[PDB]
């Protein structure tokens, strides 16, 4: 698994996971072609993954509500 | 998600239902063997048959022991001013958030779009021509 | 040998069927058990409505349909629960609440075939059946779809077999609902190439016959129903009564529905007095004929005066005497406030039955020795159509409550199809109406 | 039976006939009741209404 | 048959209810221990619609109650009528909220609502036919404003065909005892708007007045206050519970009252209420009946009726009485106040009836009303709202925790939007 | 069709298609896997379309459906070249590459040939047939115009010109006959030999094939080799507008039976539709 074949995992089984996700969806600004159910999802994975990283270069850690959670430890001192 | 889905300019629905649909890798691991290599950045986290490991990227680590976060830790070295000073779209354009995607001509995405739109719903027929022009 | 089945849908025709069913077993003698009346003693008349088990008591040939338990679960909590068999008391599980969508294409559509099926189980037992009574509120959603429904499905399973709607369409200006145009007009669209006689049974009009007559300044439902039990009474008491000259269910549709499209009548009843002076005045047919086409005791809210008459049927039952009869009929065509369409020379048919009407204890009306109950067409009753067709656009402007209906399985469209009908009854009665 | 030609090519095109009249009303709206008993309260009209058919 | 469920949530929803099923439990003759002491089979006919059967012939009520602290429950399970509750039904965190939204509805709120919604689903599994769902609570406390709306998104996409309604107490700006109500108060109405089917807007400075006004009692309580919500709550389904001549469940009252999805936010009213030194010389008639159910003081909101123009209105009787004598009320009123009532819109009041009057007494009247004076609540909470908002005033509270601006501006802009389109259909006309 | 001009039906190198003159989308189209059809003539009354292929054989369709109604096999050595059906079509003729003219009583039961098989050194190009059905007239490509009687099938006379002819055609309602050849000339002739006016129609190279007149002898189209298009007075021949902007050779040019517009067919794939001039209704 390499994160993307977690892609076409899930994008496989369309009744094991009924969503939203499954097809493509139009943007809110219409000066955007859509893309594809499998390429939003790497683009969202994208902007979560970046949305994170400048959320942790403050001191606010963030979690993933069912998929651990990114925390840093305080020794002080 | 209403950041993300702003940035990705796409539905708050859609995104937390792609996130709801992803958190389901619990199921995949059960499954023996399938070890998962996610990254998604700076992170990157493992899992074996049933060992689950991670690692930080080197330089994110020294940025953290960069020790300039004394300001960050306190919550009082602001002013307090410029809380309604400064504007939301101010602070968000200076973001590292919604650099990820270039950002095509308005102008020119609309003209495509309504050209090909004329020239598609109107191009059923090519025998009329109504203005010849013999000569030339 | 001759049967008639009764249907019962909507509250207001369980509420009706009720008391029609109180009357007719009054009539017929019968305990509330089903049974002869006790041990202290057969003219065979009872098999007009009610069957012989084979033993003992006597089933009747109704069916009663509701999507709401309650009043199906009070009936068979009752007196009478005894008397009506287990499953013949169809009953739902969630109501249309005033939804004629719902009750037409949603949950009615479950409960129709088990309906059909007792249909079909009461019918066969029947050999001369003579036709159909159905009984349902118009202004309710699961009354009118599942009326609709039925009339349709009964229409294509039997095809020639007659039926007669007793419909009770809302008043002019008094109204519980607030959506009630839409499911009437709809109901009104259905019935119209599926009824072969329909009969008005406005609320407004038996509540000023109540306050005038009667004198009974609180009344309630009930009152209602049983006038409405007397209407019932003296129209269908020629079929199981020894008459001078009977009148069948048959006897109608020949009678008094000059054109297919036009078939929906008015009625009256007379005499309606309170007992506190009823027979202080002699009660003669001669002014019961009169008090019947005094336009103050028109069942519905209409007023004969504002247009022609095509036909009159009277059903006399009583100690009436044919030349007393053609005596009131000679002075009613002299009268000149009535007026008589041209293309119709004789327009009254009439019917002598001999069993003098009851009272059931605890009712309002005195039993009296001569009635007389009166069925009309007449142009008038344009009126009531054209004040729903503006009650309706009123509503329909700005497209408000359409959604409560286009989300329950029918599309846009129906509301149009439904005012045009209207318009071309209109269009129909207004071009009868004049004069060669 | 039905027989193949050229003139039944290009089948013709279906014309119904295109509306009717949208009404013909000749009632007024707002129509009192004759006897009506519930518009006489706090109003000196002997318990009933016109009556007349006005 | 036809049976709900109650959920309740906060302390404002867990008050609402104790007192609630109290009014109920008395109704029904259940006695605290759950045994059966009432006088008529009709108190168990339809008995099922609130009440599940357990071995020993005791009864429970269907409510589930959630919480993030534990003191409301502790304290109400001490009560009287306290023990009919199932004790799993109670679900409570160990931190708090602290009348904050977001923690209300975003951090401890979700990974605690796991458990309720699994307990709802069994409960509405378990019963036969589902006629839909009520909630109690309150929009002035984080909390309570947080878990219930959320718990309506997620119930009302799970069982999208079901009913679901709300009483929801709001903040009224004379008697504010917390400095964020307007914030909470707006983001709950963003997504109730949404998502409930029909909104009960209830106050508690109307109830102050009503109670110093019309009962004229020394001492107003909270109890008080319970009471009077409650006998409204109860109004509402008596006609459901038990016969009448014209029965109107739930489904049919919100096909009736409302015109469009986004108008579903009502008034309600309650009748007789009869001074202390007067309920020896009023007598109660169907005329006297009505004119109380209109006064505008009956009212349990601050809006005066009188400012705008009713879109509709709804009566449940409670008692004997001739369904005549109503409608030639209903239409007397109808008739004397052509100006109070929308015109494109003819005869827009309801009537139902239900023979079982409220013990005690011998007739009652339920009233809800869909009128365009609600709007002036609306406008005076986006006006605190933005007063407090335009200075960033006690913000980092609410987006240390997953919050930004963008919501709060979303949520302003739709309140406004929906203020506006209420607006329109008042000065429209045909 | 027979006086209708709805539709047009044009053969191919390989396949029949039909095309409809208010729009120029396909209709229907007939098709042999490697064959190719010349003169393919309408039968009024909505019969069967005739047309005639490279190996000989004779096939007929119906209208509604691609299927065939019947086939003439070994009709001709090298292939049908020409087909003409009379007015109550019970006969149909054909002629052939190595000088014949063929003669086939069609019946509902069967096909029956009773033609004379006369000789014809040269390949037809053009058969028609008068209005009253009795006399038919033949083109040759070796420059014979031979007028038969159709009935004994005899009396050779046929017109004497010396080159590879090309399109004849009857004037309408009268004994003289237009006909074009590879000559870059149109020559009138008569019963009797007689040439009221001699055209000389003349490109540098472009051989003059195709004609077409009005039901009333006002004014006749004349289609050549080169790319231009031409109509003629008939009275008097003297050019009234002209027609180019075509690609190659030009070959057939028919009139629609309202005459509406003139239909041209381009050898390398072209169509071109030509709306009529005014003042010749
Ligand atoms: N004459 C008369 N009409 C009644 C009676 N009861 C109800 N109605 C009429 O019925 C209308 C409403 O329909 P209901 O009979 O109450 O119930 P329904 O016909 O089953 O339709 P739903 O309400 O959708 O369930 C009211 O507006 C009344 O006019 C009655 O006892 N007598
Ligand atoms: N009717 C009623 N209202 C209450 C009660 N307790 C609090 N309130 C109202 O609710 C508001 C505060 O709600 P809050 O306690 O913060 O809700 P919570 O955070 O969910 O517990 C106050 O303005 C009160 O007017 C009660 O017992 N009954
Ligand atoms: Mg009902």
């Amino acid at each position: 698994m390499n994160l993307d074949s977690i892609f076409e995992w899930i994008l496989k089984q369309p009744i094991n996971y009924p969503g939203k996700h499954q097809d493509s969806q139009p943007r809110t600004n219409p000066a955007y072609k859509p893309l594809e159910a499998k390429a939003q999802f790497h683009i969202i994975f994208k902007a979560t993954g970046e949305y994170i990283r400048e959320k942790m270069l403050d001191g606010k850690g963030v979690n993933m509500r069912d998929f651990g959670a990114f925390t840093f430890e305080i020794f002080s001192d | 998600a209403g950041p993300i889905a702003a940035s990705c300019y796409l539905g708050k629905d859609v995104v937390s239902s792609a996130h709801n649909a992803f958190i389901q890798a619990v199921s995949d691991l059960t499954t023996l063997g399938h070890g998962l290599n996610i990254d998604f950045g700076f992170v990157k986290v493992y899992v074996q048959d049933r060992d689950l490991r991670y690692s930080y990227n080197q330089n994110f680590a020294n940025t953290l022991n960069n020790k300039n976060f004394e300001y960050r830790l306190r919550k009082s070295d602001t002013p307090t001013s410029e809380h309604w000073n400064t504007t939301y779209e101010s602070k968000w354009a200076k973001s590292s958030l919604n650099s990820l995607l270039k950002r095509p001509n308005s102008n020119q995405v609309r003209n495509y779009y309504e050209k090909t739109l004329a020239l598609k719903i109107m191009s059923l027929d090519l025998s009329t021509a109504e203005q010849t022009n013999y000569s030339r | 040998m001759r049967e008639v089945i009764s249907i019962h849908v909507g509250q207001g025709g369980i509420q009706v069927g009720n008391a029609c069913w109180e009357l007719f077993c009054l009539e017929h003698g019968i305990q509330p058990d089903g049974q002869m009346p006790s041990d202290k003693t057969g003219d065979d008349a009872f098999n007009t409505f009610f069957s012989e088990t084979g033993a003992g008591k006597h089933v009747p040939r109704a069916v009663f349909l509701d999507l709401e338990p309650t009043v199906i679960d009070e009936v068979r909590t009752g007196t009478y629960r005894q008397l009506f068999h287990p499953e013949q008391l169809i009953s739902g599980k969630e109501d249309a609440a005033n939804n004629f969508a719902r009750g037409h294409y949603t949950i009615g559509k479950e409960i129709v075939d088990l309906c059909l099926d007792r249909i079909r189980k009461l019918a066969d037992n029947c050999t001369g059946l003579q036709g159909f009574l159905v009984f349902n509120s118009v202004g309710g959603g699961t009354g009118s779809g599942l009326g609709s429904l039925l009339l349709e499905r009964l229409s294509v399973d039997y095809g020639k077999k007659s039926k007669l709607g007793f419909t009770i369409y809302p008043s002019p200006q008094v109204s519980t609902a607030v959506v009630e145009p839409y499911n009437s007009i709809l109901s009104t669209h259905s019935l119209l190439e599926h009824t072969d006689v329909a009969v008005m049974l406005d609320n407004e009009a038996i509540y000023d016959i109540c306050r005038r007559n009667l004198d009974i300044e609180r009344p309630t439902y009930t009152n209602l129903n049983r006038l409405i039990a007397q209407v019932i009474s003296s129209l269908t008491a020629s079929l199981r009564f020894d008459g001078a000259l009977n009148v069948d269910i048959t006897e109608f549709q020949t009678n008094l529905v000059p054109y297919p499209r036009i078939h929906f009548m008015l009625s009256s009843y007379a005499p309606i007095i309170s007992a506190e002076k009823a027979y202080h005045e002699q009660l003669s047919v001669a002014e019961i004929t009169n008090s019947a086409f005094e336009p103050a005791n028109m069942m519905a809210k209409c007023d004969p005066r504002h247009g022609k008459y095509m036909a009159c049927s009277m059903m006399y039952r009583g100690d009436v005497v044919p030349k007393d009869v053609n005596a009131s009929i000679a002075t009613i065509k002299t009268k000149r406030t009535i007026q008589f369409v041209d293309w119709c020379p004789t327009g009254f048919k009439v019917g002598i039955n001999y069993q003098p009407p009851t009272v059931v204890p605890g009712g309002d009306l005195a039993k009296v020795m001569r009635a007389v109950c009166m069925i009309s067409n007449s142009t008038a009753i344009a009126e009531v159509f054209s004040r729903l067709d503006h009650k309706f656009d009123l509503m329909y402007a700005k497209r408000a409550f359409v959604h409560w209906y286009v989300g329950e399985g029918m599309e846009e469209g129906e509301f149009s199809e439904a005012r045009e009908d209207l318009a071309a009854l209109e269009k129909d009665y207004e071009e009868v109406g004049i004069e060669t | 039976m039905e027989e193949e030609s050229i003139y039944n090519l290009i089948p013709k095109e279906y014309v119904p006939p295109p509306k009717e009249r949208r009404y013909r009303s000749q009632y007024p709206n707002d129509l009192p009741p004759t006897g009506s008993t519930f518009i006489n309260h706090t109003t000196s009209r002997p318990g009933v209404a016109n009556l007349a058919g006005d | 048959m036809r049976e709900i469920v109650h959920i309740q949530g906060g302390q404002c929803g867990n008050q609402i209810g104790a007192k609630f099923w109290e009014v109920i439990s008395d109704e029904h003759g259940i006695d605290p221990t759950g045994t059966y002491h009432g006088d008529s089979d009709l108190q168990l006919e339809r008995i099922n619609v609130y009440y599940n059967e357990a071995t020993g012939g005791r009864y429970v009520p269907r409510a589930i109650l959630m919480d993030l602290e534990p003191g409301t429950m502790d304290s109400v399970r001490a009560g009287p009528f306290g023990q009919l509750f199932r004790p799993d039904n109670f679900v409570f965190g160990q931190t708090g909220a602290g009348n904050n939204w977001a923690k209300g509805h975003y951090t401890e709120g979700a990974e605690l609502i796991d458990s309720v919604l699994d307990v709802v689903r069994k409960e509405a599994e378990g019963c036969d036919c589902l006629q839909g769902f009520q909630i109690t609570h309150s929009l002035g406390g984080g909390t309570g404003s947080g878990m219930g709306t959320l718990l309506i998104s997620k119930v009302r996409e799970e069982y999208p065909d079901r009913i679901m309604e709300t009483f929801s107490v709001v903040p009224s700006p004379k008697v504010s005892d917390t400095v964020v109500e307007p914030y909470n108060a707006t983001l709950s109405v963003h997504q109730l708007v949404e998502n409930a089917d029909e909104c009960m807007v209830i106050d508690n400075e109307a109830l102050y007045d009503i109670c110093f006004r019309t009962l004229k009692l020394t001492t107003p309580t909270y109890g008080d206050l319970n009471h009077l919500v409650s006998a409204a709550m109860s109004g509402v389904t008596c006609c459901l519970r038990f016969p009448g001549q014209l029965n109107s469940d739930l489904r049919k009252l919100a096909v009736n009252l409302i015109p469009f999805p986004r108008l579903h936010f009502f008034m309600i009213g309650f009748a007789p209420l009869t001074s202390r030194g007067s309920q020896q010389y009023r007598a109660l008639t169907v005329p006297e009946l009505t004119q109380q159910m209109f006064d505008a003081k009956n009212m349990m909101c601050a809006a005066d009726p009188r400012h705008g123009r009713y879109l509709t209105a709804s009566a449940l009787f409670r008692g004997r009485m001739s369904t005549k004598e109503v409608d030639e009320q209903m239409l007397n009123v109808q008739n004397k106040n052509s100006s109070y009532f929308v015109e494109w819109i003819p005869n827009n009041i309801k009537s139902s009836i239900c023979d079982i009057p409220p013990k005690g007494l011998k007739m009652a009247v339920t009233f809800v009303g869909n009128s365009t004076a609600i709007q002036e609540m609306f406008k005076r909470v986006a006006e605190q709202f933005t007063a407090m908002f335009r200075r960033k005033a006690f913000l980092h509270w609410y987006t240390g925790e997953g919050m930004d601006e963008m919501e709060f501006t979303e949520a302003e802009s739709n309140m406004n939007d929906l203020v506006s389109e209420y607006q329109q259909y008042q000065d429209a006309t045909a | 069709p027979y006086n209708y001009s709805d539709v047009f039906a044009t053969c191919s190198t390989t396949d029949i298609r039909v095309w409809n003159a208010r729009n120029r989308q396909e209709l229907l189209r007939i098709q042999v896997p490697n064959l190719e059809c010349y003169c393919v003539t309408f039968m009024n009354d909505g019969k069967s379309i005739i047309s005639g292929w490279n190996d000989g054989k004779i096939r007929a369709f119906l209208p509604q459906s691609g299927k065939l109604l019947y086939v003439i096999s070994d009709a001709h050595i090298h292939g049908v070249t020409a087909l003409s059906t009379t007015s109550d079509c019970q006969r149909i003729v054909s002629g052939g590459s190595e000088g014949e003219v063929r003669v086939w009583v069609i019946n509902k039961q069967t096909q029956v040939m009773k033609a004379s098989m006369k000789e014809h050194r040269g390949r037809v190009w053009s058969i028609q047939v008068k209005k009253n059905n009795d006399q038919a007239v033949s083109a040759s490509a070796d420059g014979s115009c031979i007028i038969w009687d159709l009935k004994t099938f005899t009396r050779l006379m046929c017109l004497f010109e010396s080159t590879l002819f090309k399109q004849v055609l009857y004037h309408p309602e009268e004994s003289q006959l237009l006909t074009t050849g590879s000559d870059r000339k149109i020559t009138y002739w008569e019963i009797y030999d007689g040439q009221a006016i001699r055209m000389l129609d003349g490109s540098e190279e472009g051989e003059v094939n195709a004609l077409s007149i009005t039901k009333e002898g006002e004014h006749f189209v004349s289609g050549g080799e080169d790319k231009l298009v031409k109509l003629w007075g008939y009275d008097e021949g003297i050019k009234y507008y002209s027609g180019t902007g075509h690609s190659g050779a030009i070959t057939r040019l028919q009139i629609s039976p309202d005459q509406r517009t003139v239909v041209s067919v381009g050898a390398e794939g072209a169509i071109f539709i030509w709306k009529m001039p005014e003042e010749v209704v």
